[PDB]
């Protein structure tokens, strides 16, 4: 098998500047007909894989000329000029020279931007949910940067670490920020015997942990 | 136009069988090495099977003996007959014309499990007692208790400040939430989240307040 190797990440790139993604093959992809059978495709969160370049240097349909690929038969570089926010995602190199088809592990493109505090919004169990016996409290920490952040729950002044679930999005294709949700799930009974719930968000930007409670 | 379209995916019990199909416009399957590839949670493509123009079939060990790739040259249809399905086969399956300029479809989902297809419960997430009732308000919809995972949340279709978070498996059922942001000067104009779950042929619309 022809193994395709790429780094899992690349350094964050400033909007408007160039990004370079490397890839290497264990065997030359240069065919006897003079064509190099290397292709690149992109995978964005919630979207199907999109072909970017094929036969090493040919742009696929709808791909802007900001994208280009260069290299030899075994060492390649995908270049993205004037990086845009919507360019975030995972870039894969792969070969279609011979069977079996093999693909690289993909390189995630990271966009560097100005820091931003998370907009915190908390919500108590919905009436419709309580009527069914359930009881989950939700709070969003939206549009923050960098992606490193941490949330903490406090029920009646006490820290409730058990029963909490967190979910993070990938870098936003428009604002280049990150978002996440924290959901403390418990029985309506456990919820009732208490009042005053706290969703605490301690980022690394400020020293004033944005905390929301009800 | 030129496009490939996979179909036939769905829920299947461990040890069961399923047959996927692939049709296309603008591509004559009989002329190429046609393949099937699949995308699992890891999100890294895995080759499943290929068939040359000569009709020779190729398979990786992972499915050798259980999967059969075939082609109907006349009707121009590609097939992937699966058998003795295993939980490890769960994935999004793609049909592909890999030579030259690669072409592949949108993929078809195959889920192997004993679990049951459960509809989603949608709960509104709006501000209540003592909130930041003002410019820019964060609204949302909590979706839980569904299966399989495929579910789509849409806000009046015209949503640009939406944040749909990755679903998380909980006791065998998936749960996810979606938040939206809009200026208070337009909150009283009807904000609705439409949750679609084709797996259960269910669509739930919740109008926030
Ligand atoms: O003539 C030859 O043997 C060389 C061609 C071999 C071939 O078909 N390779 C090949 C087969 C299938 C693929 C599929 C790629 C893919 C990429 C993204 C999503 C879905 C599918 C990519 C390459």
């Amino acid at each position: 098998d022809i193994v395709m190797t790429q780094a899992a990440f690349s350094n964050p790139v400033t909007l408007g500047t160039s990004a370079s993604i490397s890839c290497r093959s264990t065997k030359s992809l240069l065919h006897s007909n003079g064509i190099t059978y290397l292709y690149w495709y992109l995978q964005k969160p919630g979207q199907s894989p999109q072909l970017l370049i094929y036969q090493m240097s040919n742009l696929a349909s709808g791909v802007p000329n900001r994208f280009s690929s260069s290299g030899s038969g075994t060492d390649f570089t995908l270049r993205i000029s004037r990086v845009e926010a919507e360019d975030v995602g995972v870039y894969y190199c792969a070969q279609n020279l011979e069977l079996p088809p093999t693909f690289g592990g993909g390189t995630k493109l990271e966009i560097k931007r100005a820091d931003a505090a998370p907009t915190v919004s908390i919500f108590p169990p919905s009436s419709e949910q309580l009527t069914s016996g359930g009881a989950s409290v939700v709070c969003f920490l939206n549009n923050f940067y960098p992606k490193d952040i941490n949330v903490k729950w406090k029920i009646d002044g006490s820290e409730r670490q058990n029963g909490v679930l967190n979910s993070w999005t990938d870098q936003d294709s428009k604002d280049s920020t990150y978002s996440m949700s924290s959901t403390l799930t418990l029985t309506k009974d456990e919820y009732e015997r208490h009042n005053g719930y706290t969703c605490e968000a301690t980022h690394k930007t400020s020293t004033s942990p944005i905390v929301k409670s009800f | 136009e030129v496009k490939l379209l996979e179909s036939g995916g769905g829920l299947v019990k461990p040890g069961g069988s399923l047959k996927l199909s692939c049709t296309a416009s603008g591509i004559t399957f009989s002329r190429y090495i046609m393949s099937w590839v699949r995308q699992i949670p890891e999100k890294r493509l895995e080759w499943v099977a290929s068939i040359s123009s000569g009709g020779i079939t190729y398979y990786p060990d992972s499915v050798a003996g259980r999967f059969t790739i075939s082609r109907d040259n006349v009707r121009n249809i590609l097939y992937l007959q699966m058998s003795s399905l295993r939980s490890e086969d769960t994935a999004l399956y793609y049909c592909a014309r890999g030579q030259g300029r690669p072409y592949w479809g949108q993929g078809t989902l195959v889920t192997v499990s004993s679990a049951k297809t459960t509809p989603p419960s949608v709960y509104p997430a709006a501000p209540g007692c003592g909130d930041t009732t003002g410019s820019s308000v964060t609204l949302g919809c909590l979706v839980k208790g569904y299966f399989p995972e495929p579910v789509t949340v849409t806000w009046n279709s015209g949503g640009s400040s939406v944040h749909t978070f990755p679903a998380l498996l909980q006791s065998g059922l998936y749960t996810m939430s979606s938040s939206v942001t809009v200026p208070s000067s337009t909150w009283p104009s009807t904000v609705t989240c439409s949750v679609a779950h084709p797996a259960s042929s269910t669509t739930v619309d919740k109008k926030l307040e």
